[PDB]
């Protein structure tokens, strides 16, 4: 993945989760897209509600991507593994 | 008892 500050475009399934978090711009950092999928699983309540480093993420468009049913924060692979999946780098 | 808010916050920045 690229650094700070490197511009990427998400692939669409992507973008629209991004957009459902508020997202109105189409061109991101990484750190951006990482800001909106924080806001995206914030609102939606796919943490668990008791160990809340545990994303839920099954049966919503997030886990399509991930291909996981659940992941931890603190093992992050599978969300830069989508992350290289769905971004183009500018 | 961290907040996911607060779990990701740490994920974002590192």
């Amino acid at each position: 993945l690229p650094g700070e500050g490197t511009q990427v475009h998400p692939r669409a399934p992507l973008l629209q989760i991004l957009k459902v978090a508020g997202a109105q711009e189409e061109v991101f950092t990484v750190k951006e897209v990482m800001h909106y999928l924080g806001q995206y699983i914030m609102m939606k309540q796919l943490y668990d509600k008791q160990r809340q480093h545990i994303v839920h993420c099954h049966d919503d468009p997030l886990g399509e991507l991930l291909e996981v049913g659940s992941f931890s924060v603190k093992n992050p692979s599978p969300l830069y593994e989508m992350l290289k999946r769905n971004l183009v780098i500018l | 008892q961290e907040t996911f808010x607060d779990l990701w916050k740490l994920l974002l920045e590192n």
